[PDB]
């Protein structure tokens, strides 16, 4: 991002700590739902309690 | 007029003449005169009656403020004239970049007042920032460019002693906003261009208008807050005793106050049927 | 994906420093539309009160 610092514009870089922070248009919600289903099936919780 | 319980007539006449001579004293703020407040008699009377007295005093003070509200129209006309003069003089100046100069000339020449008493300050600020930008460009001193930021309003190349004198006059206006009379411009024809001189006069007039309006608005807001909180406290105090007169007083007090008209209605309603709720209040 | 680990876990992917450097060198956008995206302020403040 670009940001303001006492009348100057500066650049800022930060890590996306978790996979959820990816933009929706680039990793949408339905994809997260399907990935959660995948990991649940891997854990044998495919029909959950 | 104002009338309330529990006070000997000397204190009554004292405070009503205080209201009468309100406009002709410095520090027209009520809290600037604490002896008037304690005249209501805290620790002297019961909580109910002292709250009633303070509420009545604040209502009367608000009415006096709203009545004495200055007719700024005289100096608004001069401000418009000076905006026109600054624009006309700024057209002919040989600016290096005519584009942004023409933009600021346009915003200057568009300015006018719509007779809404609350809208004056922002119009003045817009005109003043454009004029100061033009003056700074004319003297070609540097000007702010950071995004989300605007040029501060200040005099350009004005003599320091005259600057502090103008600040003193503006402080005097801020102390008492009703007797304002500006005359102070000792500006001269020798130093500084004519455009700079016009901008300085315009910014003086505009800042005077801004200061008077802001002072009045702040004082009114404080008065409204005091009235509202007094009404809340008095209603809570009175609610514990269920009785016809107490219920009548509570129903009167339940009216919300957020405008001068609402304050007038509440004050007149308290005055008109004072007999009903006076029986409920204790004395001494 | 498990075969791709020869690349996916190499340090070069996780170093953002050259990307930040070129991002700074290019500078903030000059287009007027991009300006609305340029303005943001972040303040460090004491937590006492």
């Amino acid at each position: 991002t670009h940001c303001q610092e006492n009348s100057e514009t500066v650049a800022l870089c930060t890590p996306r700590i978790v996979i959820g922070n990816l933009p929706d248009g680039l990793a949408p919600g339905p994809f997260h739902e399907l990935r959660t289903w995948e990991i649940m099936e891997h854990m044998r919780l495919r029909p959950p309690p | 007029s104002l009338q309330f319980i529990g006070l000997q007539r000397r204190d009554v006449v004292a405070l009503v003449n205080f209201l009468r001579h309100l406009t002709q004293k410095p520090d027209v703020d009520l809290e600037a005169h604490p002896k008037i407040l304690k005249k209501c008699g805290e620790k002297r009377l019961h909580r109910r009656t002292v709250l009633f007295n303070e509420l009545m005093l604040w209502l009367g003070y608000y009415r006096e403020l709203r009545f004495h509200n200055p007719d700024l129209s005289s100096v608004l006309e001069e401000f418009e004239v000076r905006c026109v003069a600054v624009a006309r003089r700024g057209y002919t100046y040989p600016f290096g970049d005519r584009g942004k100069a023409r933009d600021h000339l346009a915003v200057l020449d568009r300015t006018e007042f719509d007779t809404d008493v609350r809208h004056d300050a922002e119009i003045v600020e817009r005109a003043l920032v454009s004029a100061v930008i033009l003056a700074k460009m004319s003297v070609r001193e540097t000007l702010v460019t950071a995004i989300g930021q605007t040029e501060p309003i200040a005099f350009v190349h004005l003599k320091d002693t005259e600057v502090q004198r103008i600040e003193e006059n503006l402080e005097g206006v801020r102390r008492n906003m009703f007797c304002v009379k500006p005359l102070d411009l000792n500006l001269d024809r020798h130093a500084n261009t004519a455009l700079v001189n016009a901008v300085n006069k315009l910014v003086y007039t505009g800042r005077l208008i801004m200061n008077v309006r802001r002072s009045w608005e702040e004082l009114e807001r404080k008065c409204l807050a005091r009235i509202q909180e007094r009404c809340k406290l008095l209603v809570k105090e009175l609610r514990m005793c269920l009785s016809f007169d107490s219920n009548y007083c509570r129903n009167i007090l339940k009216h919300a106050v957020e405008n001068g008209d609402s304050a007038d209605t509440l004050l007149e309603l308290l005055i008109e049927d004072f007999d009903i709720y006076v029986d409920s209040f204790p004395q001494s | 994906f498990v075969d791709a680990l020869k690349t996916l876990c190499h340090p070069v992917l996780h170093e953002p420093a050259p990307c930040l450097q070129t991002f700074t060198e290019r500078g903030p956008p000059s287009e007027p539309a991009m300006q609305r995206l340029l303005e943001c302020r972040f303040q460090q403040e004491p937590m006492g009160g």
